[PDB]
């Protein structure tokens, strides 16, 4: 899905990046970029949805034979050089529950704060369980979204892992 | 660990050190000094060491090809 | 003898001690990387002392200290051979590794497993000196498969990444396919001769040795990434750049050639193999260099530069010039290590960016790195009286003026031209033109370690070739009489390569759209060999399995 | 990696800095909560080009799906902080 | 080799065979030939341990070279003068090979013309 | 041999009469001591074997298999005590008794001087083996796979009995030493062909040969850790040891009656090594590795050359230590995630650093990294089969290439990648688990320093 | 830290080839909004970058000076025997 | 190394055992 | 359109949590608490002696470390290898086999005082 509105927009970003790879130098890219913009704005006012789709059919087909064989990919993005590079250093937080007490003495203050955070999760869970139950449309939720908290001092449902996920560059 | 003695600059040409540039000149120039001296003192390697003879210019006297009738 | 034999083995035992102190003792953690760097620092100097003795009087040793196993009429000993190839190579490998062990202290400072990384770098070096000094084929295998493992463990250093794990398994798969040739030679010599020792192999000199040499050549095809088994060397750039510099460009990849240089006494007689090694080298030097032009990642380009050169070593083997290929290996190590180390400075300054398209305008921002990136690049192409000149030039002279395959002679020269084109592309895109990297500038190379490491190998890329070429004893009848054009064919094509390259770069400035040429797409996608073969073969073997 | 630290204030400046240099937009109208479709009145297409610019300012791709949901500068700033875990 | 075009593209019998050469007895046109002389004794070359392929007529210079170098250590630029001698001696040796090639080439053409006119 | 049989018997009174809490400490500490005195069996002479009595002898082929057998018992106690902590004491003691009973039959099996005494003790082993695998086996899944025994007994153990009895009436003795000096050539004949199959099919199934291998993967999935350790380490070797002994009296028929079996083993190596790649269960992947490794041993035995026999003996000992080490490593995970699926837990090197090292060493020796005895064995088998026919290097080479793939594919899948998010019970490795691996790989690596002891009687 | 950003008014396409881009964009009738963003790459010290030959000849001036003096020393030192 | 404070607890599995 | 009012809220609620958690990840000035660890006078000696340092003062310290390395990691290993090679490896046949030295014309033999005959006179080429 994504509707003809989004589907066309994505092509714009994807087509631009490939162009940026092909032309290499910024100046040539900028000039050749503006030409690209013109082709997009030309049919931006087409009010025939049936015709609008046909523009996309040929538009993508044109792109398929314009794509740079090696398009530039951001280093830390999927398919990039550094993608998943640091996943070895990311250790999930629950591993700290197994530390030897002698080790935990080395970091007293942090572990003390951890106990506070753990207590928050345990108490909030029962409340968090209810909130999803009542809002849930019988027959299973139809979408993957979640509802924000509806009371003071109540945390949004299912917040532990999003909050405590390992940092981007742990070490 | 000099406390990042180089400081980052935004959208601008970076800060450099004098010592960094000096050494770069010393070696890059040194490359040319070496290359030049080697041409001068040993130009033969690039251009040859001995004269390649021309086979055709030789005489049948040295090649000892007897006369056609002989 | 006393000094030669004793100090030949202190080097090997000196490198192991840092490994031994990891398993026991507790005198110094935290400072392990500098402890290792000093071991190679000292192991080099101790390795020079035997080298000087070899230069002075051509002294050569075999040391078979330990008797390990006697399989009836086959006796296996821990035999080290300190001859022409061992004595020259060890200081070169130690000197190159010395700087890298120092460049890794900077390039890998943040990584918390820094001590583990230095343990693996040293454990490779130990398995490489074993490979070169080995005197019998079985001991050669310990080094042969010892390096193969240490590639797996280092290529997949960042084991979270799924591409790193794929690249590591790919390295193993191609080498072990080549190691089918190694065992075939091992089986043949035991069956037809009676030893895995090299001495007895050369003494008997089998006249009909087509089968064992095919097996030996097949090992070089896989280990040194020749055509048919080459895809792993590009894909093995997934590891940390110090790994790619020390292993997959300076040393480990030469072991495939080093195996054939060991067996020149047999290959010299066998013409039928000489053709194959010549043809095998001829295609690989062209193909990889042809692929090098259209690449966009600095590591990948320099990876194909290694393969294209390695093929030139394989051609040298074919034209029956084994001692030159050895010289090319030693000279090649210096500047190819410097290239990677310099490309390490760019990548580390630009925040882990390997695409040259997003590099530029560094010619003034990084003086020291730029100077070396020029010095190294000039050596590769064939700048007169640089380290690369003393090896590459003669190889072209001996190829031109020898009974050879016509197409192989032609491909070598074409590839030498291409070596000029992508020597510039690194310079033009990475050093010249206006900057193209993200806004925030952090380009800072003012660190003693990165500088000292680069400085040392920079000297090697200048004077190492001149010293090595002069000192080593004469071993063949060099050809110095030839037509002038054949004499300077190397320089002309190098010059003709530059001219075409610079014109191509300028055309990139001109505001004209990009047009896809089939020749261009074939270049960029590596000829589709990686795509077709890493999809058809895995699919068939995995799918056939269930039946 | 030397020290490329990022802080919310610094990120905010850079995002605005890029926004100001976009000719279609005015310097003084721009503010942290300036909805692109309304306060600055820009096409949806132009919204794409703003995103592509921001990727290059910080050199990390913003996924297509999440780019759409960004429609004001204050949205972008907090998105960066999330991905790069900027907390203070 | 421009000459190569002559053999493969051009007529074959005229051009020499790089492998089967020579194809005429030595004196067929060379009355009084002087046998090549080897300065270095077999024992000397064997004692020097010269590589077999280097055990050719130019050895005596090469032997002198290595002797100088071993003495001139640690100086490695000392023995330039000897180096040239052996290198040039090879150059002259190479030339003789070139003469051997042409002598074959001329005779082959001479044979061609003689038999052709007679066959006419 | 009584110096070993008796103290092994005294382990049963030791287990039963110990303090309830000290059964594991006593049995492990005293089963370790028995193994120490088993190094006296290396009193080997060049010309003659070490013959103790009319019943038992010990030559170079049985000495390692005996030392491996008695080294394994203390390991099998350490491996099993963790999952036997729940169950009551009397059931606990019987489990230890069955293991002590198995060792007692195995030490007498490898040293039996007469072939009927070997045969009877060769089948008596299955009694403790099946009780351990079915009574304490983790799987109550109901196989109906007894047909593999009905196939085995009808096609294996029974013909071996009728042939061994037939041979004694003809030769007059089954003493192994006597058969060395009284053996006669086996003339071609349809009656002799049946004698050859009778004397070998019983051992081929246990190896197992390709085509007869399907029982092994199923047995490993059912068995507890102790069952798999003894099964892979030793019981597979009883077939190998049986064929090395009994091929003495089968010549020259082995020259032409071994062609069909070598083609199963040579082609069997590739088929099972490839199947390892597509396996989803660790214990099945390790179980199919055994069939691929034992396929070399079958080829080595049947080509009967001095180099092959040294190769088979090194492989049998080397494979035993390696495969049991892999089975233990697989069990360490199962004792956590509680599943035998390989894909379930991944990236475990992030949570268990040292355990990932043991996995690496176990994989390296399985893929045969020189100079491990895993390669000393494999290389010798490859050298000799090359003489048998140079073409075999093709099949031997491909098997080396595939073997490195599942060896490391197993390493990559379980120890590398992103850890499974929802698995939060990966507690740190115990000293019991680390000591258990170290007792598989420290002896295995030390054997490279003195490899002659494992190279058999052809050395 | 503060990391003061340089005044956004400094960056203007004028005086740079980016300005030339606008001219050719004027002929078609279109205008590039992002030109000012790319200005920093073409100004401020990044503007002057030598060509391929220039870098190759980096340091030659000192190189030749050392060379010419060098041959003099051997010339003179040999002249003194 | 280049900044003060900012020392963040490094989450690692237990190395004691 | 951007984030619905709830989405805007949810991201806001979590965002505050995430930022606090990351804030909690910082270490206190006292941490990490460690046992003191022993210091032998070998440590004490350089701790204060080089506190002022300066080039001439610390060059001794740099040469000290290399000396400790050289004696332990070069001198001692070469005694072991020399004791091993001289009195165990060379005392067995053919353990160390060395290529016989190159004997050139006009050389003197140490063993026999022999003098090799000179070479024949060269053809007196122009050289
Ligand atoms: C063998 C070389 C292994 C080198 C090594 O240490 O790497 C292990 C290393 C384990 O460490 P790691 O995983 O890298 O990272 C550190 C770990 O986290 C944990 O390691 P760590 O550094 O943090 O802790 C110290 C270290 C060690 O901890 C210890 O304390 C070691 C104690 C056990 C050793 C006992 C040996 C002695 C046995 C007893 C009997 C002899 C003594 C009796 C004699 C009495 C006197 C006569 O830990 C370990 O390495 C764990 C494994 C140790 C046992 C391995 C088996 C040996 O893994 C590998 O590197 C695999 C090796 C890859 C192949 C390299 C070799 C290929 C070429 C073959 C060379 C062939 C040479 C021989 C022929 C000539
Ligand atoms: C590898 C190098 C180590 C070799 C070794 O382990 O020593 C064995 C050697 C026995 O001599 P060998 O005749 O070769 O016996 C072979 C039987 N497998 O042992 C020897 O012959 C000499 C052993 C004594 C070495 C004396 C030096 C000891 C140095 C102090 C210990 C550190
Ligand atoms: C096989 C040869 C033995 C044949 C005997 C079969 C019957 C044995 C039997 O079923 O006894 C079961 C008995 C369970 O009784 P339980 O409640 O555990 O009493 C405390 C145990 N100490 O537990 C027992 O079996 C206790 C007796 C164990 C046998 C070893 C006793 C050591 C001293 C005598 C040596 C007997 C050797 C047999
Ligand atoms: C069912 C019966 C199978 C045929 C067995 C048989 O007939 O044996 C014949 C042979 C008799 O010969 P015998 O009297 O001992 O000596 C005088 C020489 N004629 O007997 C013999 O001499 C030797 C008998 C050897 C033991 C026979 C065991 C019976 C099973 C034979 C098949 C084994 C293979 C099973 C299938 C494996 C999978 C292919
Ligand atoms: C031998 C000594 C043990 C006595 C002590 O604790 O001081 C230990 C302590 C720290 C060690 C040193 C460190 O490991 C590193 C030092 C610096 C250089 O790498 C040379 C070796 C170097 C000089 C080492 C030599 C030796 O192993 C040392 C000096
Ligand atoms: C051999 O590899 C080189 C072939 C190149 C063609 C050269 C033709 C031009 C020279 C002709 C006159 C000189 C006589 C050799």
């Amino acid at each position: 899905y994504l509707t003809h509105q989004q589907k066309v927009l994505r092509l714009y970003k994807r087509a631009l990046r490939h162009l940026e790879s092909w032309c290499i130098h910024r100046d040539k890219y900028r000039y050749f970029a503006c030409l690209l913009r013109a082709r997009f704005d030309e049919h931006k006012n087409e009010k025939d949805m049936v015709k609008a789709t046909q523009l996309l059919r040929e538009a993508e087909e044109e792109f398929w034979h314009g794509q740079h064989p090696q398009p530039y990919i951001f280093p830390e993005s999927p398919g990039g050089t550094s993608y998943e590079r640091y996943e070895c250093y990311k250790v999930p937080e629950w591993c700290l529950d197994d530390w030897h007490p002698s080790e935990k003495a080395m970091y007293p203050d942090y572990f003390a704060k951890r106990e506070q955070w753990k207590k928050l999760r345990r108490e909030s869970w029962e409340r968090e369980v209810k909130q999803l139950q009542e809002e849930t449309p019988v027959g299973g939720p139809r979408t993957e979204a979640l509802p924000p908290a509806r009371k003071q001092g109540d945390l949004p449902p299912l917040w532990w892992h999003i909050v405590t996920r390992p940092r981007e560059r742990p070490m | 660990g000099g406390g990042a003695h180089i400081e980052p600059r935004y959208r601008q040409f970076p800060q450099l050190t004098r010592s960094q540039v000096i050494q770069a000149e010393f070696f890059s120039a040194t490359m040319w000094f070496w290359i030049l001296w080697r041409f001068w003192h040993d130009s033969d390697a690039v251009l040859g060491h001995f004269p390649y003879p021309d086979p055709s210019q030789w005489t049948d006297e040295e090649l000892g090809i007897p006369p056609d009738d002989e | 003898m006393n000094m030669f034999s004793s100090l030949s083995l202190v080097t090997l035992l000196l490198l192991t001690m840092p490994i031994m102190m990891m398993s026991f003792n507790t005198y110094k953690p935290s400072n392990y990387p500098l402890y290792v760097k000093t071991a190679i620092s000292y192991a080099f100097i101790t390795s020079m002392i035997p080298t000087m003795m070899f230069i002075h009087s051509g002294q050569e040793l075999i040391i078979s200290n330990w008797h390990w196993l006697t399989i009836q009429t086959l006796k296996l000993s821990l035999s080290f051979k300190m001859d022409y190839f061992s004595m020259m190579f060890i200081p070169v490998a130690l000197f190159v590794t010395w700087s890298i062990m120092e460049f890794s202290m900077w390039y890998m400072y943040s990584d918390p497993n820094i001590n583990k990384f230095f343990k693996y770098l040293l454990l490779f070096l130990i398995t490489m000196l074993i490979l070169v000094t080995a005197n019998n084929l079985f001991q050669l295998f310990i080094g042969w498969e010892g390096v193969g493992i240490m590639s797996f463990l280092l290529i997949g250093w960042w084991y979270g990444r799924a591409d790193a794990n794929t690249a590591a398994l790919q390295a193993i798969l191609y080498n072990r396919i080549g190691d089918i040739g190694f065992i075939l030679a091992m089986a043949w010599f035991l069956t037809n001769l009676n030893t895995w020792d090299l001495q007895q192999i050369f003494m008997l000199n089998p006249s009909d040795s087509n089968m064992p040499l095919i097996g030996l050549a097949l090992a070089a095809t896989g280990k040194s990434a020749q055509f048919g088994l080459h895809p792993w060397l590009p894909s093995a750039m997934e590891g940390p750049t110090p790994v790619s510099a020390l292993l997959h460009s300076s040393t480990m990849v030469v072991a495939g050639i080093f195996l054939l240089i060991r067996f020149y006494p047999l290959t010299e007689n066998n013409k039928y193999i000489q053709s194959i090694t010549l043809c095998l080298g001829a295609i690989t030097t062209l193909f990889t260099a042809m692929c090098a032009l259209t690449q966009n990642d600095i590591k990948k380009i320099i990876a194909f530069s290694t393969s294209s050169q390695l093929g030139l070593m394989m051609v040298t083997i074919g034209i029956n010039q084994p001692y030159l290929a050895f010289l090319h290996i030693c000279t090649h190590a210096f500047f190819k290590a410097m290239l990677f180390m310099c490309s390490g400075s760019i990548i580390h300054s630009l925040n882990d960016e390997q695409d040259i398209r997003k590099m530029g305008g560094l010619f003034k921002a990084m003086p020291f790195t730029t100077t070396a990136l020029i010095v190294g690049s000039l050596a590769l192409t064939g700048m007169p009286f640089l380290t690369g000149f003393y090896s590459k030039d003669l190889i072209i002279e001996a190829a031109n003026t020898s009974y050879t395959n016509a197409w192989a002679l032609l491909m070598t020269l074409i590839a030498t031209s291409f070596t000029a084109i992508y020597s510039t592309r690194i310079i033009f895109f990475a050093l010249l033109g206006q900057p193209r990297f993200p806004t925030l500038v952090n380009i800072n190379e003012n660190n003693p370690l990165l500088i000292n490491s680069i400085k040392r190998l920079l000297i090697g890329s200048l004077f190492a070739g001149y010293i090595i070429s002069n000192n080593i004893p004469p071993t063949t009848i060099p050809q110095m009489t030839m037509p002038y054009y054949l004499k300077t064919t190397a320089l002309i094509v190098t010059i003709l390569g530059f001219i075409l390259a610079l014109e191509i770069s300028n055309m990139t400035k001109n505001l004209k759209y990009h047009y896809p040429s089939n020749a261009f797409k074939f270049s960029t996608l590596l000829g589709y060999f990686p795509t077709i073969m890493h999809r058809l073969a895995p699919y068939m073997n995995l799918s056939m399995s269930q039946k | 990696s030397d020290a490329p630290p990022l802080t919310l204030e610094g990120i905010k400046d850079r995002v605005l800095y890029v926004l100001k240099l976009y000719d279609k937009i005015d310097p003084e109208k721009l503010s942290v909560n300036s909805h692109f479709m309304k306060d600055l009145g820009l096409d949806s297409l132009d919204q794409v080009e703003i995103i592509m610019a921001m990727e290059d300012e910080f050199g990390f791709e913003i996924p297509d799906i999440d780019a759409e949901k960004l429609m004001c500068p204050q949205e972008i700033v907090d998105y960066i902080a999330d991905k790069k875990d900027v907390y203070e | 080799g421009a000459h190569l075009a002559r053999r493969y593209l051009g007529d074959a019998s005229v051009e020499p065979d790089p492998l089967r050469m020579p194809t005429f007895p030595p004196d067929y046109g060379f009355p009084e030939r002087k046998e090549r002389e080897m300065v270095a004794t077999q024992q000397e070359m064997n004692d020097a341990q010269l590589v077999l392929q280097q055990r050719d007529y130019c050895a005596h210079y090469l032997i002198r070279f290595l002797k100088c170098k071993r003495d001139s250590f640690p100086n490695f630029l000392a023995c330039k003068h000897e180096r040239h001698d052996w290198d040039y001696c090879e150059h002259l040796d190479y030339v003789k090979r070139m003469k051997e090639f042409e002598r074959e080439r001329r005779l082959l053409q001479r044979k061609k013309r003689r038999e052709q006119r007679e066959a006419d | 041999m009584l110096k070993y049989i008796i103290p092994t018997i005294m382990l049963m009174p030791l287990t039963w009469l110990s303090k309830n809490n000290m059964i594991w400490v006593n049995s492990t500490a005293h089963s370790l001591l028995i193994s120490f005195t088993s190094l006296l069996l290396m009193n080997q002479f060049g010309d003659n074997s070490l013959n103790f009595s009319l019943l038992f002898f010990s030559d170079s082929l049985s000495t390692p298999l005996l030392i491996l057998t008695m080294w394994l018992l203390p390991l099998m106690l350490m491996a099993s005590q963790h999952h036997l902590s729940k169950e009551n004491l009397t059931r606990k003691k019987l489990f230890i008794t069955m293991l002590i009973s198995l060792q007692l039959f195995l030490i007498m099996t490898f040293t039996a001087m007469e072939l009927i005494l070997f045969y009877i003790l060769f089948e008596a082993t299955l009694v403790p083996t099946l009780i351990i695998i079915t009574r304490w086996g983790n799987q109550t899944e109901r196989l109906n796979a007894g047909l593999y025994f009905l196939f085995y007994t009808l096609a294996g153990s029974l013909p071996l009995l009728v042939a061994l009895i037939y041979i004694q009436n003809t030769v007059g003795s089954l003493n192994f030493l006597m058969l060395q000096y009284w053996v006669q050539p086996v003339h071609n004949s349809w009656s002799n062909v049946f004698m050859w199959l009778a004397c070998m099919m019983a051992f081929m199934v246990k190896m197992p040969l390709y085509g007869l291998h399907l029982w092994l993967p199923k047995a490993h999935v059912e068995a507890p850790i102790a069952g798999s350790m003894v099964l892979a380490a030793v019981l597979l070797k009883l077939g190998g040891y049986g064929m090395l002994r009994i091929t003495l009296i089968l010549n020259p028929m082995t020259d032409f009656m071994a062609y069909p079996f070598i083609m199963l083993s040579l082609w069997g190596m590739i088929m099972t090594s490839s199947i390892c790649l597509r396996q989803t269960d660790l214990k099945s992947l390790i179980a199919y590795s055994s069939v691929s490794h034992m396929a070399l041993v079958i080829v080595a035995i049947l080509i009967q050359t001095p180099w092959s026999y040294m190769g088979a003996t090194a492989l049998m000992i080397a494979h035993g230590l390696t495969s049991s080490m892999l089975f233990c490593l697989a069990n360490s995970n199962y004792e956590r995630i509680h599943s035998r699926t390989m894909i379930l837990a991944r990236g475990l090197q992030t949570l268990l650093p040292l355990m990932a090292t043991w996995w690496l060493l176990a994989s390296l020796t399985n893929l045969a990294l020189p100079p491990t005895i895993n390669l000393i064995g494999e290389l010798f088998v490859v050298m000799s089969t090359f003489s048998w026919s140079n073409i075999t290097i093709i099949l031997m080479g491909v098997n080396m290439v595939i073997t490195a793939l599942y060896s490391l594919y197993m390493l990559i899948m379980t120890q590398r990648g992103k850890y499974t998010y929802h698995i939060n019970n990966i507690s740190p490795s115990f000293t019991r688990e680390n000591a258990l691996m170290s007792l598989h790989i420290l002896p295995l690596l030390l054997l490279t320093l003195n490899p002659k002891i494992i190279l058999g009687p052809l050395y | 830290s503060k990391m003061e950003l340089p005044d956004y008014k400094q960056w203007k396409i004028e005086g740079t080839p980016l300005e030339t881009v606008q001219e050719k964009l004027a002929a078609r009738g279109l205008r590039d909004p992002w030109g000012r963003n790319e200005a920093w790459r073409y100004m401020g010290g990044f503007a002057n970058n030598v060509s391929f030959v220039g870098a190759l000849l980096k340091g030659f001036k000192w190189g030749f000076a050392a060379f010419v003096v060098a041959i003099g020393a051997e010339y003179y030192l040999e002249s003194q025997k | 190394s280049g900044d003060h404070g900012k020392r963040l607890f490094i989450i690692k599995p237990s190395g004691f055992y | 359109s951007g984030y619905t009012p709830e989405e805007k809220l949810r991201l806001q609620q979590l965002r505050e949590l995430r930022r606090r958690w990351l804030k909690d990840q910082e270490l206190s000035p006292r941490e990490p608490v460690l046992p003191p660890q022993r210091v032998s006078p070998v440590e004490r000696f350089w701790n204060k002696f080089l506190q002022d340092g300066a080039l001439w003062k610390n060059v001794i310290y740099k040469t000290y470390r290399h000396s400790i390395f050289a004696f332990t990691h070069v001198l001692i290993p070469v005694w072991i290898i020399h004791y091993y090679l001289k009195y165990h490896v060379t005392t067995k046949p053919y353990t160390i086999v060395e290529k016989k030295p190159r004997i050139f014309p006009g050389d003197t033999i140490l063993e026999t005082g022999e003098v090799i005959p000179p070479m024949k006179e060269f053809p007196d080429q122009h050289h």
